[PDB]
RNA sequence: ACGUACGACCAUACCCAGUGGAAAGCACGGCAUCCCGUCCGCUCUGCCCUAGUUAAGCCACUGAGGGCCCGGUUAGUAGUUGGGUCGGGACCAGCGAAUCCCGGGUGUUGUACGU
RNA sequence: GUCCUAAGGGGGGCUCAUGGAGAACAGAAAUCUCCAGUAGAACAAAAGGGUAAAAGUCCCCUUGAUUUUGAUUUUUGUGAAUACAAACCAUGAAAGUGUGGCCCCUUUAGUCCCUCGAAAUUUGAGGCUAGAGGAAGUUACCACAGGGAUGGCUUGUGGCGGCCAAGCGUUCAUAGCGACGUCGCUUUGAUCCUUCGAUGUCGGCUCUUCCUAUCAUACCGAAGCAGAAUUCGGUAAGCGUUGGAUUGUACCCACUAAUAGGGAACGAGCUGGGUUUAGACCGUCGUGAGACAGGUUA
RNA sequence: AUGGCCAGAAAGUGGUGUUGACGCAAUGUGAUUUCGCCCAGUGCUCUAUGUCAAAGUGAAGAAAUUCAACCAAGCGCGGGUAAACGGCGGGAGUAACUAUGACUCUCUUAAGGUUAACGAGAUUCCCACUGUCCCUAUCUACUAUCUAGCGAAACCACAGCCAAGGGAACGGGCUUGGCAAAAUCAGCGGGGAAAGA
RNA sequence: GACUAAUCGAACCAUCUAGUAGCUGGUUACCGCCGAAGUUUCCGGAUAGCAGUGUCGACCUUCAGUUUUAUGAGAGCGAAUGAUUAGGGACUCGGGGGCGCCUUCAUCCAUUCUCUGUAAGAAGCCCUUGUUACUUAACUGAACGUGGGCGAAUGUCGACACUAGUGGGCCAUUUUUGGUAAGCAGAACUGGCGAUGCGGGAUGAACCGAACGCGGGGUUAAGGUGCCGGAGUGGACGCUCAUCAGACACCACAAAAGGCGUUAGUACAUCUUGACAGCAGGACGGUGGCCAUGGAAGUCGGAAUCCGCUAAGGACUGUGUAACAACUCACCUGCCGAAUGUACUAGCCCUGAAAAUGGAUGGCGCUCAAGCGU
RNA sequence: CGAUCCUGAUGUAUUCGGAUGGAUUUGAGUAGGAGCGUUAAGCCUUGGACCCGAAAGAUGGUGAACUAUGCUUGGAUAGGGU
């Protein structure tokens, strides 16, 4: 059926939010004895030339 | 959609189980469930992560999860 | 109310407060640290203070009899050696291995006296009270090798310090009511 | 033929602009005592038919007006009913539209009383 | 547990939603005035049908939202609705309109209701009438009565999305399909630190024949094919196409001219696995008999 | 022992028992060496209110009857038990009807420096050994074969050459072709037939 | 779960007992006369429909799977939604931090974006006349009687009783609704089969013709007439030669497919001012155009691609050189002699994909057919 | 005419009686009887029920000459190695 939120965004998130996780998550992947909790709720997605050059300039 | 997967040592089998013949998207962090109690079968072989999305206005294709 | 519509529209309630919005990301997490509980295998790095106390708390709470022989050989061994290599002091020895007297293992028992008799008679002597009393349960006790180690005990105790013996209070009539409970004199 | 009253079909009658209206009939009009109703005699109701005016209503005419209605065509076309040892849609026997376009119009009529 | 499951009748007056133009504060939005306004409002169906001197709204009186009997429709009894028939009314000047809302057990009562069967009374019961309420598995130890066991398909060249385009259509609409192509997603000769699920079963021995979709031998065409060794292709089935290793479960090695691919089974010859009667053990599940994610033995 | 576990329709009946805890009875584990915690649930077991049968008691009525207390065991409540079945952590903070959960914080551990002998048990390999094989050959006896005598059974709609077609992917009879010559013997296992199928 | 007399997950013997089965198998002379059926509707069953025997009633009324004429009807979504909030505030205890005070987030608000019925008569029509408690101002109307007068074509029964079998089968045309890569899956009417023989499709459940007592004569349907095979090597006009043609095709392969096969047409173009093809010659100059290159002069590359002499000739179509040269093509002229060229369209033919025992327009065979169209 | 509902007449064991009228359905009812016995046929029900066929269930008896175990009484089993 049609719907308006089919053409909607459905995850949003900032440039400093966005930032902040990701050294945080980093810093936890530094230490190899601390693991997350609930991490299937967590937006782990976020996460997670020179030959064609060459060939560019010279066929 | 569904096939019957026999399982026993009989002649006479049982036909609980049933296994996805169409690709699946298992989600993340994905364990599969003890064998005892599964029914539905996921093959490895049939998980997708990522797809060919082609944005219509822009008129390219790139692969996302 | 059994329709399954693609999206559902969240509901208003009033006095509450509003829910976030459907594509709000959350970056916050909560992480546990796991911790695995094995000691250091070689045991060489410690010190002979931290091995004395390490082999009096296994004395006192291993399960193993062949154990607690072991570490009570080898606190005995160390007082043997040196009287002045008791980190833990000769009270703190006292109070931990006293309750040993009542052990079902009879080597446990013979290594304890043998703790006992390499211990410091002055040390001894002022604590008198205590040991009696242990040595009084010990020895009504119903296992008679436990009541025969014990009276060893108290044989040890009669030839370090027996003037604390006989002088302190309940050490004669309440040793005499024992000994003629155990006699069948009464 | 023109008015008035009650009407039948209920836009060929409706909506927007102008122009004219003999005779009478309409209508606007004048006055709030009584009957009557209002914030207001605006509407309604009562009284006058004298005065004024066709200004408006109404009637008639006009418009390459909007709309509406009626014909030709479209078209024996689309479509549809039966037939073939017809082809890989066409014939046979028949029924049979509406658009698009081309035009026309812009009310008939009964009873009764009058001019 | 609280709350909502809807006020009908008669008569009379007036038009609604909205738009434009105006009035101190007053403006986008307070009240007032004119014009336009076929319902675009309202009527208890949110885009169904129907209503404009009303079926809407306001005002004045009222409870036809009343008894009684048949008939009809939806179709034995219902219930709802429809025209009435009789009585009692309401409203209006009157015509008229109004009979609603626009469309099987338990238990109670019966004075004059009837029985308890030899007669009567009192309790109780029964009847009739009128109401109210609401019985699990397993069998691999087995047995019986029966019934069964897509095809003139297929082969050599991806999908999705966008351009280009011969053409097909198309001139009162200038839309739509579209071969050939092309463009995006699916390591500087690397890495060897990414093997991704048996429900469906294949093999082997012996032996014969057929097909060509030709690996080799015969012949031929082309390629910087000098020679040698080849590569690509064509005609051709005459003639050959081997010996072994590995079952903690199909690929390696060697010889050779070459170690080509299939059919006749996979739409009662012999022999190893799928494979599984009865004995037994371990794992998982179940309180259990037993079953199985399974593994092993005879 | 006026007992436990069992038999019997019953019995002045019987087994253990001509017995007495170094015994009888019920179980589990299964030589020897080596080898914690939890009574959560389910069992088993020990000790005044609730639940509470029959008999008995009291009240009402003319009685049938109705209503009341009282009310044994069992169940419930409270303890024990894991070489019972099972199961594999604890405490504090928060919170305060009942049960729950959630949330933090902190300890988080029984086990480290005899596998022999025997076996028609299952598996891999090495030496020896060989017709298992390259790759088959030869010999003997008894058959099979022929003769004299004797002599069944299974099975049997009728019969037995194929090719193509015969919509119900069946054909030995039908259609169209190939063709096709008495009567026989030894083998053979393609087909038909044949498995207490 | 072994043994208990070849018998064991409850032995053997007799009886109840001819236990029960909806399941399996079988169910016995002839002729004659009728003769079927599969959601039609209701909650695994009833029921409509279709059939046969007896009757009875005036087997009276006539009706009809037909035509003609006249006239009518024709559940969900929702600007009541989905978003945006950077910049502006109110913020203050909303929460929290630091030192009552400030804050850092966060709270929201202010902003904005998104509309198929009926009729076609003798029971009908007309006149007169009554009855009424109905109705009307009124015998003014309403029905029902009294009396009298007078209709389209074609073809030619009803009610009971009893007893069945079948009542959610298969195939085909047409129509309608859904889809699939393709298949296909549903309904409605009609026809057929199950129940059915005959002639033709070589053969056959669904095709065509036609339905059946026992015979004789005649004529045909569908299909055929070279032989098997009864009937024509019949007649006319053409087309086609296939290295397994074609003679039963429509479906797939499969396409806007590929053919220097052969016919018939359509459109456009050239032509005695000489068409197409050939033969003999020209095919030039600026200029070796510009850039680039070791070299590049039309012909390794990039970009432009003009003018003159012209009858005509490209800043060049290929061969060729290291580069040139040279040859050639486009184009022009001379010889010649009359019709051609391009692209489509319609027929027939070839290919357009095939396995595995030896075989099929039915078989021989057929070539101005014994193939194809009329 | 019988059943159901409404009214309740003259009368009176003054609390019995149910006339007169109505209104609905109802009953194979009345409204100028049609039945009884018997014969033959079709159909239905119960019986073994058209015939043959279960694994079975129950009642009462017979078996330990096979074999399983136990009691009583008897019999038998070279030569080597350690």
């Amino acid at each position: 059926e049609p719907n308006r939120k089919w053409f909607t965004n459905t995850r949003v998130i900032s440039q400093d939010t966005l930032q902040s996780f990701r050294e945080a998550m980093a810093e936890k992947q530094k230490d190899p004895y601390t693991v997350l909790l609930k991490s299937n709720k967590l937006p782990m997605s976020l996460i997670r030339h020179q030959a064609k050059m060459t060939i560019e300039r010279e066929p | 959609m569904f096939k019957v997967v026999k399982t026993g040592k009989k002649t006479h089998k049982k036909g609980w189980k049933r296994i996805v013949t169409k690709p699946t998207f298992v989600g993340p962090d994905f364990t599969r469930r003890p064998v005892k109690y599964e029914r539905f079968i996921r093959p490895m072989g049939l998980r997708y992560k990522k797809a060919n999305v082609t944005h219509p206005t822009l008129n390219v294709t790139v692969q996302l999860p | 109310k059994e329709k399954q519509k693609d999206f559902q529209k969240p509901k208003l309630k009033v006095g509450k407060p509003k829910q976030k919005p459907s594509n709000f990301t959350d970056t916050s997490f909560k992480t546990k640290s796991i911790v695995v509980n094995q000691q250091t295998l070689t045991t060489e790095g410690l010190d002979s203070a931290e091995l004395f106390k390490q082999n009096l708390t296994l004395a006192v709470n291993a399960k193993s009899d062949n154990q607690r022989r072991d570490a009570l050989a080898y606190v005995t061994n160390q007082l043997s050696a040196n009287p002045a290599n008791n980190p833990v002091g000769t009270v703190g020895v006292l109070t931990k291995v006293l309750p040993l007297i009542t052990d079902g293992a009879s080597s446990v028992r013979v290594q304890l006296l043998k703790l006992f008799r390499t211990l410091p008679p002055q040390e001894v002597r002022p604590h008198a009270e205590k040991i009696l009393l242990y040595i009084r349960g010990g020895m009504t006790h119903l296992s008679n090798d436990v009541r025969t180690d014990t009276l060893n005990v108290l044989d040890w105790l009669l030839e370090v310090a027996g003037d604390e013996v006989v002088s302190c209070p309940g050490g004669w009539l309440k040793t005499l009511n024992s000994f003629s409970s155990m006699l069948g004199w009464n």
